[PDB]
């Protein structure tokens, strides 16, 4: 499950 | 191991701009690292006017460039002209013929790469940890050049994980803040994407219902 806890940094 | 040439002959063979140290860097060619103290001792010998001199350098020994003699990984942070001198393949092989290479020790061979405005020996390529999104601990470490494309990284992750041709996959990089950056563009290079040795590269596979796992993540 670790992937689902990671945040995605929205690109600029 | 060949008879040693005279001193002036060795100097010319190893230094000259055609086949020796002064040869220009050309992408794809092999160059070798020589620990600087050894090369300076060889230089003192061949410039010293005495072919019988005790300044003779003995076997090439690059021991101080390696982290250990188990895995022979190059030390980090080495500086050309301080820790090592670069020689093209022809010159390295002549020196090994004449002086020998420390028994059991691997050469340190590296390749020239072409960057936007310069050619450089890539002493430190990039080792990436490739994982599937569903198991971030099951990695395959693969070495890539800084000039390889993100597309090559993705094709390599698909091959190493036995992804089937009809499956859809895309890449993410885990950044130093602990979040994920999407690697949207497969045409740019490892250098353009600022990837680093040891970095986690996550290959996400689209679900069979057509949705992607990353839709579930905080954006």
């Amino acid at each position: 499950g670790e992937f689902y806890k990671l945040k995605i940094r929205t690109p600029r | 191991h060949e008879e040693l040439p005279g001193l002036d002959s060795q100097w010319r063979q190893i230094e000259n701009g055609e086949s020796g140290r002064e040869r220009p860097l050309r992408a794809g060619e092999s160059w070798f690292l020589v620990e600087k103290h050894w090369y300076k001792q060889w230089e003192a010998y061949v410039q010293g006017g005495d072919q019988d001199s005790s300044t003779f350098p003995g076997c090439i020994n690059n021991a101080t460039l390696f982290q250990d003699e188990i895995n022979w990984r190059l030390k980090e942070g080495l500086v050309e002209g301080e820790d090592y001198v670069l020689l093209p393949a022809a010159a390295w092989h002549y020196l090994v013929s004449w002086y020998g290479l420390e028994h059991g020790q691997p050469p340190i061979e590296r390749k020239v790469i072409e960057l936007p405005n310069i050619q450089k020996v890539e002493v430190y390529p990039v080792e990436l940890l490739l994982v599937r999104h569903n198991d971030l601990g099951k990695s395959h470490t693969v070495q890539f050049s800084h000039t390889d494309s993100i597309g090559l990284v993705l094709r390599t992750a698909r091959e190493r994980f036995l992804v089937e041709p009809q499956e859809d996959t895309r890449l993410w990089a885990k950044n130093s803040e602990g979040s994920l950056d999407r690697l949207y563009d497969t045409h740019i290079t490892v250098l353009d994407a600022a990837l680093e040795t040891g970095q986690l590269i996550i290959m996400e596979t689209r679900k069979k219902d057509g949705t992607w796992p990353s839709a579930q993540l905080e954006h």
